């Protein structure tokens, strides 16, 4: 009641590391995968404890970027559902009964050879484990490692296998391809070489005033995605389609194939695709989706062979997989053990089998079957519930061990704090079941990397973030004719297809307690906390029995309003509930409507349903596992929608999916804009104001920033995919907070940056999608502070916009006067106190917002004011009184996280940094300049690259 | 609006008109307490007229003054606060080249 | 209709279009406020306002606090100023003697 504040009192150490200066946060490099693929990571920690993942421009395939997943990482680690001791049978047991349990099973194993020990990893590619399990192979003969994962690829291998007799790993340069065609293949998401890729393609699609070429993009999809956006050109053909639309497109240049009846759409696509082809020979790339069948992808490498491709822009490698394979033919030979019951312990190393297997496989029911089941799942997952002695396993930011990348790099996991709850690691239980129990996970990677590149080789290996030795050497294998030649090559047909693909932010369902990324709307859906069954407006139309015309959404310019109207009237049949009857399986997900969908065919997002979840995600979404099948894991053949009325829930951050005739996003020509980069905004201008400029007058006079640091930002829409990675970043970095479902549905999100796709174009049914992130502007005349009472919004020296929490009554009048809406507000109280889990996850140099307060974009100040006074101390002890920043000093942590590079923060004066140079350019735009807001956050207008022959 | 506010297509504002009406009744409010002191002595006020209607009509005379300056002022701080550029031409043209020395 | 003679001299018709007249206020309100605030310049940030059960029961609320503050007011002190009433009623007097 008095003294103002209590005692707070100060631990401090016993005994002080040698390393660390209290305060000082410090950063190692260690590796995150994915898909069993390794991405270099530079994680941040504060006192021994993890807090921020930001990428290591030292490791391919994380040139300074990170995914999504390598964001949402530091949450995951920090769940409070993670498991803490080992069960034997749900009961608490411990590791010394486990391990004399093993070495008592494995005893009875050998009076055999092993035949009953069985293991189940997912996409095995750390050295370590695999020269461990290759070890145990030997001791046991007749053991079988069976690896398996449900975002796989075996296509990918089978394709390798078909075309060139042996398995190899194809890399793309896209650094030197003109012209790139996608059969299906989403290249600019999460996978393997995402952030390489992403970057090389964006890079060659940052244009200027003195460039002179551009990249052109042809994607064929399903379902559009990440890569669609960035196409100039996007086909919505079915899934089933694409292999006899690649059998045509081998047809037409020359080459061995199967000419296939086609729609005029499709042959006009498959014109275009061949003209811009065979005049860009060894400037091309051709690349196969991991869903396609075996045999696109081996007719991609025919056709990228012909072309001369080969050597320039596709590059074949030894595999980095270590044992690859058909895992969803391993699985099927596992549980057909398992149900004639020659299996006796089954040892599983996380993938939660029981969730992620097939519906028609039964993997449940047979594993009962074998008497022993050993799980680490770093859950309490699924199987763990339905198996004995579930071990803990220890988090990838708390263990040591390595992986492998794409392309082949060998990188070290790194851990920054001891096992939180204990928990051992996969290559400790392989030292256990190789009779070395109590083995150090340090000393079994440390072990084995010896011996091979030496103590100062670990050394060197452990300061940067890869091993310079390993590295796939590079192969030229022999290309096969006629085997590829010789393939039936499917045909579509038997009705409406169900295309299984992963949710853009839950994966395979790991990431499904996550509540960052649960909460993360969903690129080009919006939807959060929820799944749905994503189908075109025509149809939905046609197959639920909805009472619209779905033809009213075609029209030309002159009717582009009314179009915009009668679809803001059909996306009220959103939530409709449908019974979709695949292969034996009801369903009853609601349905979502997606505008570039192709007809007739309905995507399923797989990692929802799960029932032993963390609190949160613990009952969200309808699993389409079960209906998922093993003959076919990607596409679908017949299926019945059935309408069922009985309408659900479904909630979105955006709710309006068309912009209203408004210069919130410019698009142009890049043959236009090689003559004259300052098109764009002479046109609008003409037809707003009948002048080329926009004489905008003001009343205020502002502030000057003449001699002093004028922080701005640029973001390039030419590079902008939608990867959602800026948004966890900002939540990672700045402590925001996480609302449920309810608050979202109210409209109570709380993010200081969105991503807004506006599905504009004639048709509405094959719209092209604009992607625009969207933060605080920073404006230099901000009405947001002209009305707050207590001035606990101003403005700062440097130009940037000081937004105090402590000083906020909560007015919420300074959203109201806020024209982009970039204000968030703490209605409730959203931030948790209780879980000490996630109060150790929390940022130290960021306050966490109380009820009542606002909070927006604050340009990252934490960082800004660390540098200034890094360079004020710097400037001072030399006796200098200088005071200078460097350009690469400062980066925010969307400007870190996009793999794409196309968010550029520096100094607005100093003219030779990379914002001023990008701010000088003839496409650089601001967002609602008739309001005299003067933003520091400003854009550079999408510049589009399209053919003569599908314009024309 | 037709006479005036048109000379300039691309600026309107609601207010305007009705600050007409104040200015017109204060012109001729002043243009009454003018022709009263002219006439004052024409045998039919000096019989029916006194003091009282004069102290009424000043009193008018002062609140249209307030009103009118209540009127401008409630214009002016509605476009001076409020940035937008399609209604900051019109008091930019007001206080330039001398002519804010008139206002 | 309050522009006509008999329409401004009946009781419940009074009644009844000052109740239509403080129902349209307070629509006229939510037209300028939430109507507009619903869509703005971006597109993107546009939503529905449904007010909730609270706000509501503030509203009866404070129509209670209104008029429990009334209804002790005409209990303890007088509701019509009595010495204005006497003087208006000395100088309607003076004016009938002055016809
Ligand atoms: S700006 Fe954000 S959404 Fe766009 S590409 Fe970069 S990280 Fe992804
Ligand atoms: S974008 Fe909004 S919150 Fe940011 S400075 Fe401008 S008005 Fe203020
Ligand atoms: S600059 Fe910092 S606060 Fe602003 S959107 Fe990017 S990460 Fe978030
Ligand atoms: S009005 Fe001000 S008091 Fe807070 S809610 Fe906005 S900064």
């Amino acid at each position: 009641a008095c003294t103002y504040q209590p005692r707070q009192y100060i631990a401090p150490f016993d005994r002080q590391p040698e390393g660390r200066v209290p305060g000082i946060p410090q950063y190692f490099a260690s590796t995150l995968t994915l898909g069993g693929y390794g991405t270099g990571v530079l994680v941040r920690s504060n006192e021994g404890r993890p807090t921020k993942v930001e990428g290591n421009p030292r490791h391919p395939a994380s040139l300074g970027g990170t995914d999504l997943f390598a964001q949402a990482e530091i949450l995951t680690m920090y769940d409070p559902d993670r498991s803490t001791t080992v069960l034997r049978q749900g009961v608490p047991s411990t590791w010394a009964e486990f391990t004399t349990t093993l070495g008592n099973a494995l005893t009875a194993a050998r009076a055999t050879q092993g035949a009953g020990v069985r293991l189940l990893t997912t996409t095995i590619t750390s050295p370590s484990l695999a020269a461990q399990i290759e070890q145990f192979l030997q001791a046991y003969p007749q053991a079988r490692w069976y690896q398996y994962e449900p975002i796989n690829r075996d296509n990918v291998v089978a394709g390798a296998r078909l075309a060139f007799g042996r398995d190899v790993t194809t890399r793309y340069d896209l650094s030197a391809a003109q012209v790139v065609v996608s059969l299906d293949a989403d290249f600019l998401a999460p996978g393997p070489g995402f952030v390489a890729y992403a970057r090389a393609f964006a890079e060659r699609r940052k244009v200027r005033k003195d460039s002179t070429t551009m990249n052109r993009l042809y994607v064929v999809e399903a379902s559009p995605s990440t890569t669609g956006t960035a196409a100039d050109h996007r086909l919505p053909l079915r899934a089933d389609a694409i292999a006899a639309f690649t059998g045509a497109l081998a047809n037409e240049l020359g080459v061995g194939g199967a000419p296939a009846t086609l729609s005029p759409k499709a042959e006009e696509f498959l014109r275009a695709i061949a003209r811009d082809l065979e005049e860009h020979r060894g400037q091309s790339v051709v690349i196969a989706g991991d869903q396609q069948p075996p045999i696109v992808h081996a007719l991609a490498h025919l056709i990228n062979a012909e072309l001369g491709n080969v050597g320039q822009t596709v590059f074949y490698h030894e595999p980095v997989e270590a044992r690859p394979t058909n895992q969803t033919e391993e699985l099927v030979a596992l549980v057909s053990e398992m149900a004639a019951g020659r299996v006796e312990t089954l040892i599983m190393i996380g993938g939660n089998p029981v969730y992620n297997a097939p519906g028609d496989l039964r993997f449940a029911d047979r594993m009962a079957s074998v008497p022993l089941t050993i799980h680490l799942s770093q859950f309490v997952d699924e199987t763990s519930a339905r198996a004995t002695w579930h071990i803990p396993q220890a988090h990838p930011l708390e263990s040591w061990g390595d992986a492998r990348a794409f392309d082949g790099t060998a990188s070290i996991v790194q851990p920054l704090i001891e096992p939180l709850y204990g928990g051992k690691t996969a290559n400790e239980l392989l030292a256990a079941m190789l009779g070395q129990p109590e083995a150090e996970s340090y000393d079994l990677v440390r072990s084995f990397w010896l011996e091979q590149i030496g103590e100062t080789g670990w050394q060197v290996a452990l300061a940067n973030g890869v091993i310079a030795e390993t590295v796939a050497p590079v192969i030229e294998p022999t290309l096969n004719e006629g085997a590829i030649r010789a393939t039936p090559i499917p045909q579509p047909g038997d009705g409406v297809e169900i295309v299984f693909r992963p949710d853009p932010s839950l994966f395979d369902g790991f990431y499904a307690n996550n509540g960052w990324l649960q909460e993360l709307p969903r690129p080009l859906t919006k939807l959060v906390w929820d799944n749905a069954a994503l189908m075109s407006p025509r149809t939905a139309i046609k197959l639920l029995g909805l009472p619209f015309n779905a033809d009213r959404l075609i029209g030309t310019e002159a009717d582009d309003r009314e179009r915009q109207q009668y679809l803001e009237q059909l996306s009220k049949v959103n939530g409709t509930i449908a019974r979709i009857e695949y292969r034996g399986g009801i369903i009853e997900i609601p349905i979502w409507l997606l505008p570039g969908h192709a007809e007739d065919s309905i995507t399923l997002n797989l990692g929802y349903g799960r029932t032993h979840a963390g609190r949160v995600g613990n009952n969200v979404g309808i699993d389409v596992y079960p209906i998922r099948t093993s003959d076919s894991p990607w596409f679908g053949a017949g299926a019945r929608v059935t309408n069922t009325g009985r309408t659900y829930l479904l909630v979105s951050t955006q709710d309006h999916w068309t912009l209203e005739g408004r210069d919130i996003y410019r698009v142009g020509e890049f043959k236009k804009f090689k003559e004259d980069p300052k098109y764009i905004a002479k046109e609008v201008y003409q037809e707003e104001y009948g002048r080329e400029t926009p004489n905008y007058q003001s009343l205020q006079p502002g502030d000057d920033y003449t001699g002093r640091n004028a922080w701005g930002m640029t973001i390039n829409l030419n590079a902008c995919i939608g990867c959602n990675a800026c948004v966890v970043a900002c939540q990672a970095e700045n402590n925001i907070a996480v609302v449920g479902k309810d608050q979202v549905s109210r409209g109570r999100e709380m993010h200081w940056i969105r991503i807004d796709r506006y599905f504009a174009g004639e048709d509405l049914d094959n719209p092209s999608i604009y992607m625009m992130p969207v933060n605080c502007m920073q404006c230099e005349k901000a009405p947001c502070e002209v009305v707050c009472p207590v001035a606990a919004t101003v403005h700062d020296y440097e130009g940037l916009n000081n937004m105090v929490y402590n000083r906020c009554v909560g007015t919420k009048y300074c959203s109201n006067n806020c024209p982009y809406k970039v204000r968030r507000f703490n209605f409730l109280q959203y931030s948790d106190t209780t879980t000490e889990t996630f109060k150790l996850a929390f940022n130290p140099d960021v306050t966490v917002r109380i009820r009542g307060v606002m909070e927006k974009c604050t340009y990252c100040v934490q960082r800004i004011s660390g540098a200034r006074i890094a360079a004020k101390r710097a400037a001072v002890q030399a006796g200098q009184s200088s005071y200078v920043i460097s350009d690469g000093a400062i980066q925010t942590a969307c400007e870190q996280a996009c793999p794409t590079g196309a968010i550029v923060f520096g100094d607005i004066n100093d003219s030779n940094s990379r914002v001023a140079k990008w701010k000088a350019e003839g496409h650089n735009y601001g967002l609602l300049g008739f309001l005299n807001t003067v933003p520091r956050t400003t854009y550079l207008a999408r510049v589009r690259n399209p053919s003569e022959e599908l314009e024309k | 609006f037709d006479v005036a506010m048109s000379l300039d297509p691309h600026w309107f504002s609601t207010i305007y008109g009705a600050h007409y009406m104040a200015n017109a009744g204060l012109m001729t409010l002043a243009f009454l307490a003018l022709m009263m002191s002219r006439v004052r002595d024409a045998a039919l006020f000096r019989e029916y007229v006194s003091v009282k209607p004069i102290h009424d009509i000043g009193k008018l005379i002062f609140a249209f003054t307030v009103l009118w300056t209540y009127m401008s002022y409630g214009q002016l701080v509605i476009i001076w606060s409020g940035d937008v550029a399609e209604f900051t031409p019109w008091y930019v043209h007001r206080t330039q080249h001398g002519w804010v020395f008139v206002a | 209709p309050l522009w006509f003679k008999k329409v401004r001299q009946n009781i419940p018709a009074l009644l009844i279009i000052s109740l239509i007249v403080s129902v349209g206020m307070w629509l006229e309100r939510y037209v300028i406020i939430v109507i507009s605030l619903e869509r703005d310049f971006l597109p993107s940030s546009w939503d529905i306002y449904i007010p909730t059960i609270w706000d509501w029961s503030l509203y009866i609320g404070t129509f209670g606090l209104f008029f429990t503050l009334l209804f002790l007011f005409i209990r303890v002190l007088p509701m019509i100023n009595i010495f204005e009433m006497r003087l208006f009623l000395y100088q309607e007097t003076e004016k009938a003697k002055q016809r």
